[PDB]
């Protein structure tokens, strides 16, 4: 009964399938007039005693800011005549799905391209003073045309320059050492550790460090990256003792390419301060040697 | 759109409230009262002037779509502020905003029992109104204020603390007293504030070494003709506001 020029009813879209496999209500839908495929994410009002979720406001704000080829596109926000939906341009695939598919096969050239787009997306978001905080293969989308998009900004937050950000961030398997050690003054290096885990996953076809608890995760990390030492990580003194860095040895099998192994090793660095950034990662010889990065058709 | 929330003078004459018979002058007062209510509640809730300013823009914009005849300012202001405090990272609890809105609007009345149906309904009414605000604004909540651009000018003019403080005063009062936020971009409004603060303090910003005026370094669209027209308009409403100019008046 009230005018609403700038918030269309979600009924303009026709639900095709529930795709919310990782906990809320996510649907693939079709624009009833043009056939344009979209993803509808319902904003959950379960146990919301403070009106419109401050958590949803944050994500919407972030999605509205981030406009880039390698970042998921928020088209608009729809109502239902009472719920609210985030509407995104639909991407057919997700890296977790593609990697778990035995029929799917990547060449070295394509893996280079995937990593390039991912790192270019991170350079952009961080440049815009945003932390993704939920890096995982399932949040890396790929269009029909082979364009990678960073998705799910539900845990993302803006950062600046002693910060007290939430530690309870990032899925365990992709969580960096800093966070597991109790860091609240963290920045872009957290997303880059996630990039490292995903990069290695492009060959192993499976998450490299599958812990059951934070302690199990920290132990797994030590068996791979060496042990947490004030020598290795200056001032970490604020676990396993004998462990030596085996990043290149344990992945030596799957990867094969020298450059790929060197970059992964620079991404999975313990000290966040010593961990490679998106800019230097993009400059890495991995992207500038033969076979040169190529377009996606696999 | 980049010009979705910017309106012509004709668009401002034919407002949603005008359609329901509200005279232009009346609507301007309804806006001024909402801004005053937002300031009052905001100070009591201990939120920043930034949060208050954001809620004022939500109010201004909301009423370019909705009418004061269907949505009274006394209803919208609390919901607008509740939303702005969340957006600006100063979240205040719903029961807290209701407690404060009530004392501002009913100084002598007593807050109902938090167990009553009357109270549970006013809690629901705020949540419903926040939702109507979000939908009216099409979820575009990131506001840019002239204040951000005043900082830039006051350095690139080497303004006294006094001149800078007077310019922020102008910026805030432009939100309470005018519809500039619906017509001019924040950098333009910032130029208007610096120009009036200068005129008021008898401060003259000299012409740059290049032959350019100070505002040309802030916004290409800005002209002296516009600045004088807008400073005149802002000054007129300021003179009509009891005790406002007294705040910046040199009494020595
Ligand atoms: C990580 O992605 C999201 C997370 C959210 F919380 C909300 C939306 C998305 C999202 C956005 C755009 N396009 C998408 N395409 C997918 C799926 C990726 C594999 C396909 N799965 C099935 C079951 O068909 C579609 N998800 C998408």
């Amino acid at each position: 009964s009230v005018e609403c020029p700038f918030c269309d009813e979600v009924s303009k879209y026709e639900k095709l399938a529930k795709i919310g496999q990782g906990f809320g209500e996510v649907f693939k839908a079709r624009h009833r007039k043009t056939g344009q495929k979209v993803a509808l994410k319902k904003v959950l009002m379960e146990n919301e005693k403070e009106g419109f979720p401050i958590t949803a406001l944050r994500e919407i704000k972030i999605l509205q800011l981030l406009k880039h080829e390698n970042v998921v596109n928020l088209i608009e926000i729809c109502r239902t005549k009472g719920s609210i939906y985030l509407v995104f341009d639909f991407c057919e695939h997700d890296l977790a799905g593609l990697l778990s598919n035995v029929l799917v096969k990547f060449t070295l050239s394509e893996i280079k391209r995937v990593m390039q787009m991912l790192l270019n997306g991170l350079y952009y978001i961080h440049r815009n003073k945003i932390l993704h905080r939920d890096m995982k293969a399932a949040n890396v989308l790929i269009t029909r045309d082979g364009v990678l998009k960073l998705a799910d900004f539900g845990l993302a937050r803006a950062f600046s320059l002693p910060n007290r950000y939430t530690n309870r961030v990032v899925t365990l398997w992709y969580r960096p050492p800093e966070l597991l050690l109790g860091e609240r003054d963290y920045g872009p290096p957290i997303d880059l550790w996630g990039a490292g885990c995903i990069m290695a996953e492009m060959w192993t076809r499976s998450p490299i460090m599958q812990g059951n608890t934070e302690q199990h995760q920290l132990a797994l990390i030590s068996q791979l990256c060496g042990s947490i030492t004030p020598e290795v990580w200056p001032n970490v003194d604020n676990l396993v003792k004998g462990q030596k860095r085996k990043v290149k040895d344990r992945l030596k099998a799957y990867v094969r390419d020298p450059y790929a192994l060197d970059l992964i090793d620079k991404l999975l660095v313990l000290d966040p301060a010593q961990r490679i950034d998106s800019d230097d990662a993009l400059n890495h010889d991995f992207f500038w040697s033969d076979p040169m990065p190529s377009d996606l058709k696999g | 759109n980049n010009k979705r929330w910017y309106f012509t003078r004709e668009q401002l004459e034919n407002s949603p409230s005008r359609r329901f018979g509200v005279d232009p002058d009346k609507e301007l007062s309804y806006r001024q009262q909402a801004a005053n209510l937002l300031q009052d509640m905001g100070q009591r809730l201990n939120v920043s002037q930034l949060t208050i300013n954001t809620a004022i823009v939500y109010m201004h914009r909301f009423y370019m779509i909705q009418s004061f005849t269907r949505f009274p300012g006394n209803s919208v202001a609390p919901a607008a502020l509740f939303l702005a405090a969340k957006v600006e990272g100063q979240p205040k609890k719903l029961e807290h905003v209701i407690k404060v809105a009530h004392t501002c609007l009913h100084p002598q009345e007593s807050l109902p029992d938090t167990r009553s149906e009357a109270y549970l309904q006013q809690v629901q009414d705020l949540v419903i109104l926040e939702s109507i605000i979000l939908q009216t604004l099409g979820f575009e909540l990131t506001i840019d204020h002239p204040h951000t651009h005043v900082v830039k000018c006051t350095q690139l003019v080497r303004a006294s603390k006094d001149l800078a403080q007077t310019s922020y005063f102008m910026a805030t009062n432009s939100l309470h007293l005018t519809t500039f936020s619906l017509q001019y971009t924040p950098p333009v409004v910032a130029c208007v504030c610096i120009h009036l603060a200068c005129k008021w303090s008898n401060w003259e910003i000299p012409v740059s070494t290049d032959g350019k005026h100070w505002w040309e370094y802030v916004d290409a669209t800005v002209t002296l003709e516009l600045l004088d027209e807008l400073t005149h308009e802002l000054l007129q409403i300021l003179e009509k506001t009891p005790n406002r100019l007294k705040r910046i008046w040199n009494w020595r």
